[PDB]
RNA sequence: CUCAACACGGGGAAACUCACCAGGUCCAGACACAAUAAGGAUUGACAGAUUGAGAGCUCUUUCUUGAUUUUGUGGGUGGUGGUG
């Protein structure tokens, strides 16, 4: 059992991403509002074709991407993303309840402290 | 190369520059000079710029 | 005959006193009503930078001055008589627009 | 410079016709405002002129300023143009 | 030795060079006859194999009003009668490279060292 | 900065150099003395039939535009 | 780095600033000499691979370009690189 806001995650798949946007935070209702010319669909081209590569085996395979500033969209679930975190990319699978979110929140950009104790 | 200039310039300190020196460190842009700190100090005299009080 | 506005505007007190003082004076060599020079408020551009390059020191501070003084004159001449005047009083630093009507 | 030969042409006709250029330190400016070339491709072009000779060149608060001398009005003449014609300022 | 002995050629070319009319090299010619902006054609005596002789006068003998050519020697010193080659410092020229076709498409140019060519032509 | 460890693979790869093949303009020749148009012209009105289209695999490319003529067949 | 460093570098840095880090382009290496080179010095590119990427980066492919470039030798130029 998953909904977002009220819409079950069955509804979700079978909505295009400008319904999805109508029911979202302020946020995403103004970026996408403005969002003419963002070049969305050179990564989400490479989304699509990689699930086809899987027909019911373990995920897909993984697309590295640098944009950390991209709103995930519930066409974007099942999916796994490499997410640069300013050296590295890292996977990390789109779980449904992801929605609304920055690539950028799953991808830390600093190895935290670890102050002292070498041990 | 279609990606060499191609970041946006249109606000912020990367845009403007010093008219003498090209600098974007400690720009007066007040009355539409757009000349440095240093700069504007050196040839305050010549603008008309004097110091009285 | 036409109405017409003078004004006058410099950062010389001198150099523009003298200038109001020649249009007047052109004035009633030849009689007409003057609406003589009505002085605005003079106008303190201030800059103030801090007073070096890199901040070592103390902390001191300059003021730059730029002194705008302003004055109009709203005079009515025949149309002949205009040019003249306009093109005799010419002086460096002071610049002088004339306003139709 | 790989600078097309057809903008040669505009530049240094242009440089014939008025004997200064003064063409604003800014690379990659797109279109420079007098000569309908790239802004680039004028700085670059009377670089070259100036190491051999044939012009001077003044720089000053982020402007250059590019001055035909004598060895050069020769020069660019059979480059462009035929003989008797006057460049510069000398033309009264 | 009187006047001339085919020595008009040249400023023929010379006039074609300062009007940048002369397409020099092949490639350039052997497309500029096929869409018929061709005035004259001057390739070569002798190449390899022959294989670009029927290749130019081909497009030259073509039935659709123009027949321009006349022939050339060899073409190492076609290459001083192109542009290729300075003056290279008092020398008889630079290190000049090859040749074997040179085609004018406009001469912008004037009479008789140019006109007694087309008579040379247009007359036989 | 002292030193640069280059951790991409060695790459001081350069681009194709133009690539310098043999003579090629060749539309082809019968004997006296015709020709015919191989790898045929544009459509471009400002394309005044003497560019030559190449054929990849199933397509129709030219070169006197920057990018992109695509009369397929 | 005491007064005479520490809301100071006009220093309120999301990009730009930017000098730092992980990566990708470009030459904006003038001129002179020598070589390649009009049987083409060289330049650019559709689609796909590839790439963070609609960077022809580089590769597959085969068109375009034409003498400005390229290569080498000297230099030139730039540097918020060092030394206050």
């Amino acid at each position: 059992t998953h909904s977002y806001r009220g819409v079950d995650l069955e509804k979700l798949l079978e909505m295009s991403t400008e319904d999805f946007v109508k029911l979202a935070p302020a946020r995403v209702r103004r970026r996408f509002a403005r969002g003419m010319t963002s070049k969305p669909a050179g990564f989400m081209k490479k989304l699509r074709a990689a699930k086809l590569a899987a027909p019911e085996n373990e995920k897909p395979a993984p697309v590295r991407t640098h944009m950390r500033n991209m709103i995930i969209v519930p066409e974007m679930i099942g999916s796994v993303v490499g997410i640069y975190n300013g050296k590295a990319f890292n996977q990390v699978e789109i779980r449904p309840e992801m929605l609304g979110h920055y690539l950028g929140e799953f991808s830390i950009t600093y190895t935290p402290v670890r102050h002292g104790r070498a041990g | 190369e279609n990606v060499w200039f191609s970041h946006p310039r249109r606000y912020g300190k990367g845009s403007r520059q010093c008219r003498v020196c090209s600098s974007h460190t400690g720009l007066i842009r007040k009355y539409g000079l757009n000349i440095c700190r240093q700069c504007f100090r050196e040839k305050a005299n010549d603008i008309g710029f004097n110091k009285f009080r | 005959i036409i109405k017409i506005r003078i004004t006058l505007t410099s950062t010389k007190v001198k150099q523009l006193e003298n200038v109001s003082s020649n249009i007047v004076k052109n004035a009633e060599q030849h009689n007409l009503v003057k609406k003589g020079p009505v002085r605005l408020p003079t106008k303190v551009l201030k800059i103030s930078t801090r007073k070096t390059p890199n901040g070592e020191g103390s902390k001191t501070w300059e003021t730059y001055e730029m002194r705008i003084h302003k004055r109009y004159i709203d005079l009515e001449a025949p149309v002949q008589i205009v040019k003249r005047i306009t093109q005799i009083t010419i002086e460096p630093g002071v610049d002088v627009e004339v306003v139709v009507a | 410079m790989l600078m097309p030969k057809e903008d040669r042409n505009k530049i240094h006709q242009y440089l014939f016709q008025e004997g200064v250029v003064v063409a604003k330190k800014d690379f990659n400016q797109a279109k420079h405002e007098e000569i309908d070339t790239k802004n680039l491709y004028v700085i670059k072009a009377l670089q070259s002129l100036t190491s051999k000779g044939y012009v001077k060149t003044q720089f000053s608060w982020q402007y250059y300023y590019y001055t035909l001398t004598e060895e050069g009005v020769e020069y660019l003449r059979e480059y462009l143009n035929l003989p008797e014609h006057i460049v510069p300022g000398t033309y009264i | 030795a009187e006047v001339t002995i085919e020595d008009a050629l040249k400023v023929v070319l010379r006039t074609a060079l300062v009007h940048d009319g002369l397409a020099r090299g092949l490639r350039e010619s052997t497309k500029a006859l096929t869409r018929g902006e061709a005035l004259l054609v001057v390739l070569v005596s002798s190449v390899t194999e022959a294989n670009i002789i029927k290749l130019v006068e081909g497009l030259a003998n073509d039935p659709e009003n123009k027949v321009p050519l006349i022939k050339v020697a060899d073409a190492k010193q076609l290459g001083e009668w192109a542009g290729l080659g300075k003056i290279d410092r008092e020398g008889n020229a630079r290190k000049v490279v090859g040749a074997s076709v040179v085609v004018v498409k406009n001469w912008g140019a004037e009479t008789d060292e140019l006109s007694m060519i087309m008579e040379h032509f247009s007359q036989q | 900065r002292k030193k640069k460890v280059y951790t991409t693979p060695k790459k001081i790869k350069h681009k194709h150099k133009a690539v310098k093949l043999a003579v090629l303009s060749y539309y082809k020749v019968d004997a006296e003395g015709k020709v015919t148009k191989l790898r045929r012209e544009c459509s471009n009105p400002t394309c005044g039939a003497g560019v030559f289209l190449a054929n990849h695999k199933d397509r129709l490319y030219c070169g006197k535009c920057h990018s992109v003529y695509k009369v397929n067949a």
